[PDB]
């Protein structure tokens, strides 16, 4: 009945350095439904172009 | 399950059938005086079919029967002169068929007949299109019938016979009918955005008794009137949903951002407010306090003419039908589900040919980092060269262009060749001249 | 059954092909037939119908070479022409992206024709920039002053000739005959007229009638039209009192509510759009804009779980997307939820409809697996963003950091000047490019870098700092 | 981490990897012999008891199991 | 007896697997990966006549077995555009007994999808035809005054005056034998019919012919008398020879562990507590989980 | 100082942190496994295709597309990425819709490419559909001894707004 211990100091910076930073995550914003369905008749056209 | 219509008795109702409005009624056509309602659904392909629900099982569905021209906007009301007991209507484009959905009972749950027998008929001259029902003037124990026609003409019925009928003054194609007691009067959504009410005794004297310029046409006009303190009429378009006053002006409207299909206010909570559920072509319902939405659901399919009404001692479960055969009562889903992923011990990442395979792809991806046969021949005589090209393996797409020089032109640039079977030679010629 | 009575049924349950393909034959069978006639009619332009309000793409002639402004210079703060971006990804030099894409964002405005065409075509819209913003009746053998006398007639027709056709002359020939024969006293006339006018570019006689439509009677669509009207001649403040006004004549209204907040969110101040969305949420609860916004809030102001919750909410309502999955999968990776964080990514994955929405998807499938670690997998993942949509600076840049921590700094060099010539509003490229310049030497290159660093965030502190170093280097 | 994860072969190679890349830090040991005395060995546990007490001093919690996996070993 | 066409099962026997007498497959396609569940792990997919099946092709062992009764939509989901070839997904929502599963197909070599239709095709030809497989009252079977007939479907035997001993006043009616069915109109308000299918009945007696259902209509007796006994034990020889003719190959009349537990439609979740009605909204609202109240869900 | 604050969705998600940590941390190893492999089988099928516009033997080649109207500008903005040391031998072939797109010289040689500049290497693009159809194009550039490309590059042609 033996507890494993853990270090209660952790890592401190002590410079700061210049780092090459990242881009950053992105959230791919939503659609509306006009915007859906002007997208939708677009397509269409070019479909029915294709398969006549 | 959280805004979802969780499933109570569900059902397929035929081989590829169409329904529309007014085919769901609910009520007690059976006049046992219980409570219970019973679901009727009729097709304009023919069969009327009616169902005690109990929550698929065999017994549910009370008859079957299939009469022969379609049938439009089932009904059930008071529809016979002598006494107050509820009765079926069947609306054929040219007929009118009152009924009695008379239940005998057998020793066993399915030694129990129902008979459907012809109370009276109509013959209709014009083309009906749709119709309503109700206590017509200030009558009361009646339930007379003003059918409407598809070129506009509307014809009352007073429970027995060929009443009356009016021509309505400029409509083309036909809206949503509908009857206003408090007020007495017909209500309509004419072809030009006109909702208009008429008096009932106006007509019956053949005259608008008012408009509103909505900003569309109607899909559906609910009149509703379980409330006796403020009395309003619900009138669903295609874009908007109004409610408005019994004199004529908007009492509130909502701008609706999707396609309403069919709309329903039901029993109300609060004092003058009433609540109303509405069905999107987007397969869910919205349940609004007249502006305010308050719930909303996935349903199945695209509802068309939703009810609510009690089944087998659970009161207001929701009976929606689509036009193409669905059919399901249900009741909303209340049940917040916790997002986690699903504890399966059993099924394990099968980490063996996984591996290899990642294994191959890994050994590509490190190796990296570290079939035609084209001749060309000119002629020895504006001197013509043939380009000849063979292939070893079958190839597709095939694009052929000769780049000389910008003084020298060509009377041929680019050549397609569609797929080729293997050891297929295919010879292009052109020609070649100064120009400059 | 019959013809007319089933294609009708067929247009109630809006089906817009079977009721045209009944409403063809009847009128085959039947030289004279108006009922059919202007069934088809409204069925065919009702396959093709969408609401004007939410169609406002000005695209790139209306942006410049046309001026309606009143103010040229007005006070900051009462025109439309929060998160840094060192939080927040950005589109503009400001301007930091937003939730629910609606085909109205103008996101910015370009300063030239030559700035406008030479930047990629789908920057200031979501859509691509454009310059300007058989038959079943030909337009120009029908008398309009006949059908002008029929009302039933007249307002299909011009719905048909507006929607279907885009006819905007000939629609507001019919209008003007069909106001004049109702001696001006229908609202629905009036405000067509002004819908053919705002579109024809004549603003204040479009508000005009917009303006006399609300005397005649208050609609919803009448004060968005005058809300479009106002936020076309730049007037946010206007456009602010008018729907302040049609809620007070409907006290509870969403569209409104949401107009108020696309306004605030176009100002750039969010702490009353939020407010806004709050009211909109208080009132439909379902609404994909409000939640959309206040979840991206959320999730960018360092509280991703309460954004995860905001999007579960969106998945609890079906909708399905490839955004939302991403959208999700980002939420629950950054909130500490990792049972639920990379299915979402896979579900996405599944559900892209495009090669843009992949590279995303796999862009931020490299940021999960560069905050796990492992920066292989990371590397991966920017270059199949980068296999998919070429044109990916966030791809180019994350890349070129990967590369510059192996070792290859010329590698990195030419990835991040890739992504600065891609996307130059963007400041980490700059940032970076400068600092590894620094790094090794060329002062020049390292100026110019941090200086187009401090034009596109200038608010930065570590390009201020590089800023001073290299003009005391050059002293 | 590994330890309470129900991995305890990964923990195993997980500190042979941390014993043979550390030099002076006994708290690594004094988890290992714990690590091991805890899965029913107690003979490798004696092993980085030792190890530890070679490469010794302050933390107060490490005392302790310094001494009560000792006195139970 | 058949379950194949009624359940959903998982780790499936490598026997149920095999095409049941009156089953036959249809179609078949390699490599189509399953998801919902995050095994990553390739397969093989079976559209068989009455249901659909998809083993793992590597460890044959785990599977899937769909029936087609127990499917509520089917679809198909094209996407992955042009980074590769145009792969669809196959996206199946289930209920059984009161339990809603969800489960994915990803085609990965997008070099065939062609499947993911034919399914949709042959669903559609399991829900046209239940009058083959399914046991109904009341439904609208007879013509003018004859019997009309399925598609694979003759009458044998065509007999007046049948009574029914489940009623008391409306019985003498009609009974049509068949080679998939047999019924009984009450030739007297002909809506009391019952179509009684062979795949239900269990055993043919008397005791008056008695015929008992198979344990899935529930223990439905049904009873019928004859004029004198002669035509009555030969249509009851003749009843079980067809019957026994019929169970020897099936029609169908179709026309052309914890592995649940990671394939639940709803996410942990398999239940539906009792619905009870709801004071707050006016409708019949499943029963709220324990302190949660609906103002308190509704808002985020 | 602006240290955020934690909601009770936050005590909620930490408890079932600590009482369901095992299964979210195998169920994320899986999933990390299984991505591991998703995203090694598309760098491979990449590879095999050679579609990217980035890949001893350095080089980086992307696209951009000008203007509206039937004629496009369409510049290839390419660079060797190395520190000294000069490509001889390469060359770039087009690949478009022949009935959509008229490009005038589908494939030239490449000047030398110094480490380090990027060269513009712009092309006329035509729409020739009277109708507005948006097809791809790809880019190959590709040694001249060798027959498989070493990249590509995809652009998606806008719309013509034509005559």
């Amino acid at each position: 009945m033996f507890r494993e211990v853990l270090p209660k100091q952790g890592q401190l910076y002590v410079e700061d350095i210049t780092t090459m930073v990242l881009c950053k995550p992105k959230l791919l914003p939503l659609k509306s439904l006009t915007l859906e369905k002007l997208e939708k008749m677009q397509q269409a056209a070019q479909d029915t172009i294709h398969q006549q | 399950s959280l805004f979802k219509a969780r499933d109570w008795w569900s059902t397929v109702l035929g081989d590829k059938e169409e329904f529309d409005q007014g085919c769901l009624c609910l009520a007690d056509v059976d006049n046992t005086g219980n409570g219970q309602d019973k679901i009727i659904v009729g097709s304009f392909m023919g069969y009327l079919r009616i169902f005690n629900p109990h929550p698929a099982q065999a017994e549910d569905l009370l008859l079957e029967v299939h009469l022969r021209d379609p049938i439009l906007q089932v009904e059930v009301g008071k529809f016979v002169s002598g006494t107050e007991m509820l009765h079926l209507a069947v609306l054929h484009s040219r007929k009118l068929c009152v009924y009695s959905v008379s239940g005998t009972l057998g020793n066993v749950e399915h030694g129990n007949q129902y008979q459907i027998k012809l109370m009276y008929e109509h013959n209709l001259q014009r083309t009906a299109c749709n119709m309503t029902y109700g206590s017509f003037g200030g009558v009361k124990g009646r339930d007379l019938i003003c059918i409407q026609s598809v070129d506009g003409m509307l014809m009352v019925f007073e429970q027995e016979s060929y009443a009356f009928g009016r021509f309505l003054p400029g409509s083309l194609l036909p809206g949503p009918l509908a009857y206003s007691s408090r007020t007495d009067s017909f209500i309509t959504v004419s072809s030009c955005h006109q909702v208009e009410s008429y008096k009932y005794q106006v007509l019956a004297f053949a005259v608008v008794d008012w408009t509103l310029n909505i900003g569309e046409q109607a899909i559906d006009i609910c009149i509703v009137s379980f409330i006796q303190s403020a009395s309003s009429v619900f009138v669903l378009g295609e874009r908007n949903f109004f409610c408005l006053k019994d004199n004529g002006q908007i009492q509130f409207m909502k701008k609706l951002d999707y396609s309403p299909s069919c709309f329903l206010p039901y029993c109300s909570v609060s004092e003058g407010t009433i609540n109303t559920l509405i069905g999107n072509h987007n397969n869910m319902l919205h349940i609004y306090q007249d502006v305010t939405l308050k719930w909303a659901t996935q349903l199945p399919h695209v509802p068309v003419a939703v009810r609510v009404g009690c089944l087998h001692d659970l009161k207001g479960v929701i009976v929606t039908l689509s036009d193409d055969g669905h059919l399901q009562c249900s009741y909303l889903g209340t049940d917040p589900s916790l997002f986690q992923a699903p504890k399966v011990e059993s099924r394990e990442l099968n980490y063996d040919e996984l591996d290899m395979e990642l294994k191959e792809l890994q050994k590509v991806i490190k190796n990296v980092n570290k079939d035609l046969k084209v001749s060309a021949m000119v002629s020895p005589n504006s001197v013509t060269v043939k380009v000849t090209l063979k292939n070893r393996v079958a190839l597709q797409k095939i694009k052929l262009s000769i780049y000389v020089q910008p003084p020298l032109v060509l009377t041929g640039d680019q050549f397609t060749f569609e797929f080729m079977a293997p050891e297929m030679t295919r010879t292009v010629g052109f020609s070649v001249y100064l120009k400059g | 059954m019959e013809p007319l009575l089933l294609a009708w049924s067929y247009f109630r349950r809006r089906r817009f092909q079977l009721c045209a393909d009944l409403c063809t034959q009847m009128l085959e069978k039947s030289p004279c037939d108006q009922a059919a006639w202007i069934l088809k009619a409204r069925a065919l332009t009702e396959m093709v119908y969408v609401d004007e309000i939410d169609v406002d793409e000005e695209g790139i002639a209306e942006m410049i070479l046309d001026e309606n402004a009143i103010a040229q210079v007005p006070r900051p703060g009462t025109s439309l022409k929060g998160p840094s971006p060192a939080v927040r990804p950005v589109t503009q030099a400001g301007r930091p992206i937003t939730g629910f894409l609606r085909p109205s964002t103008q996101s910015g405005r370009p300063g030239t024709i030559e700035q406008a065409i030479k930047t990629p075509r789908t920057a200031y819209t979501a859509r691509p920039i454009a310059s300007s913003s058989g038959p079943f009746i030909n337009l120009s053998r029908l008398n309009l002053a006949k059908y002008a006398q029929k009302p039933k007639l007249a307002k299909a027709l011009f719905e048909y000739i507006f929607h279907h056709e885009n006819d905007v002359k000939t629609a507001l020939d019919l209008a003007a005959l069909s106001t004049e024969h109702s001696q001006y006293k229908d609202w629905w006339w009036k405000v067509q007229i002004g819908k053919c006018y705002y579109r024809l570019g004549l603003y204040r006689e479009a508000e005009k009638q917009f303006k006399s439509a609300l005397k005649q009677q208050e609609m919803v669509d009448t004060f968005l039209y005058l809300a479009k009207v106002y936020i076309s001649l730049d007037q946010p403040l206007t456009a602010l009192n008018l729907f302040k006004q049609g809620l007070d004549k409907f006290p509870g209204e969403v569209t409104l509510l949401c107009g108020i907040a696309r306004i605030y969110e176009e100002m750039n101040n969010i702490s009353s759009a939020t407010e806004y969305y709050k009211e909109v949420l208080k009132q439909d609860n379902t609404h994909v804009e409000a939640i959309a916004c206040i979840g991206s809030n959320h999730f960018y102001t360092d509280q991703p779980e309460v954004a995860l919750r905001f999007y579960r909410r969106l998945l609890q309502m079906g909708v399905y997307n490839c955004q939302l999955f991403n959208n999700l999968g980002l939420c629950c990776f950054y909130a500490q939820q990792y049972d639920m964080t990379l299915t979402s990514f896979e579900r996405a994955l599944s559900l892209a409809e495009n090669e843009e929405e992949v590279a995303d998807v796999w862009y931020n499938l490299g940021h999960v697996a560069v905050g796990t670690g492992d920066t292989n997998l990371a590397h991966q993942c920017f270059r199949l963003a980068l296999v998919s949509n070429n044109q990916h600076a966030e791809a180019y840049n994350n890349l070129a950091v990967l590369e510059m921590r192996r070792g290859h700094v010329e590698q990195a060099k030419a990835l991040l000047q890739t992504a600065s010539s891609l996307a130059p509003h963007m400041y980490e490229p700059h940032f970076n490019f400068a600092t590894i310049s620094d790094k090794i030497g060329d002062l020049q290159r390292s100026y110019a870098a941090a200086k187009k660093s401090e034009a596109a965030f200038p608010d930065h502190v570590d390009t201020q700092h590089l800023i001073k170093q290299l003009e005391q280097h050059f002293a | 981490a590994l330890t309470n994860l129900e991995d305890s072969e990964n923990a195993k190679r997980a500190y042979e990897e941390a014993v043979r890349l550390d030099k002076c830090n006994p708290l690594v040991n004094l988890n290992y012999a714990v690590l091991l005395y805890n899965q029913g060995e107690k003979r490798d546990a004696l092993a980085q008891y030792q190890e530890m007490e070679k490469k010794v001093s302050s933390s107060l919690e490490f005392d302790p199991e310094m001494v009560e996996v000792a006195q139970k070993l | 007896a058949l379950w194949e066409d009624r359940d959903v099962r998982f780790d499936v026997s490598s026997q149920q697997m095999k095409t049941r007498p009156g089953e036959v497959l249809i179609d078949c396609l390699d490599s189509v990966e399953d998801t919902k569940g995050n095994n990553g792990d390739r397969g093989r997919l079976l559209v068989t006549n009455l249901r659909i099946v998809w083993h793992s092709l590597a460890l044959p062992r785990v599977n899937l077995s769909i029936g087609y009764n127990c499917i509520l939509n089917i679809t198909t989901r094209t996407a992955n555009s042009k980074l590769r070839g145009q792969t669809e997904a196959l996206y199946v929502l289930t209920k059984c007994n009161s339990t809603r599963f969800e489960f994915i197909f990803t085609n990965l070599v997008p070099g065939s999808p062609r499947l993911y239709t034919s399914l949709i095709a042959v669903h559609r030809a399991y829900e046209t035809s239940k009058m083959y497989r399914d046991f109904k009252l009341r439904s609208a079977l007879i013509q003018n005054k004859q019997l009309r007939l399925l598609p694979q479907e003759n009458v044998y035997n065509k007999i007046n005056g049948v009574w029914n001993l489940s009623s008391d006043q409306g019985n003498l009616g009609t009974f049509f034998i068949t080679n998939v069915r047999i019924v009984w109109h009450a030739n007297m308000n002909d809506s009391f019919n019952v179509s009684i299918p062979y795949l239900q009945i269990r055993s043919v007696k008397i005791r008056a012919l008695v015929i008992e259902s198979s344990q899935q209509s529930g223990g439905y007796v049904l009873g019928f008398k004859i004029d004198p006994v002669e035509k009555l034990q030969e249509s009851v020889k003749e009843i079980n020879s067809l019957h026994k003719v019929y169970s020897a190959n099936p029609i169908f009349g179709v026309d052309y562990t914890d592995a649940f537990v990671a394939y639940f439609a709803d996410g942990n979740k398999q239940q539906d507590r009792e619905p009870v009605f709801s004071e707050e909204l006016g409708l019949a609202i499943e029963k709220l989980k324990d302190g949660f109240t609906l103002q308190g869900l509704w808002e985020v | 100082l602006n240290v955020p604050r934690k909601t009770r969705l936050y005590v909620d998600q930490t408890l079932r942190e600590r009482e369901a940590g095992t299964a979210m941390h195998r169920t994320f190893q899986a999933d990390l496994y299984l991505l591991r492999l998703r995203a090694a089988r598309a760098y491979v099928q990449a590879l095999e295709s050679s579609l990217s516009p980035v890949s001893r033997e350095p080089l980086k080649l992307h696209a951009v597309v000008q203007g509206l109207g039937p004629t496009f500008k369409l510049t290839l903005h390419l660079q060797n990425t190395s520190t000294a040391r000069p490509i001889l031998g390469l060359v770039v072939c087009f690949l478009y819709n022949e009935v959509l797109y008229a490009l005038p010289r589908a494939f030239f040689k490449v000047p030398l490419l110094v480490p380090g500049l990027n060269y513009p290497l712009e092309t006329f693009v035509k729409s020739l559909s009277d109708k507005g159809i948006s097809d791809i194009i790809k880019v190959l550039v590709l040694r001249e001894g060798q027959s498989t490309p070493l990249l590509s590059a995809h652009i998606n042609m806008p719309m013509s707004e034509g005559l």
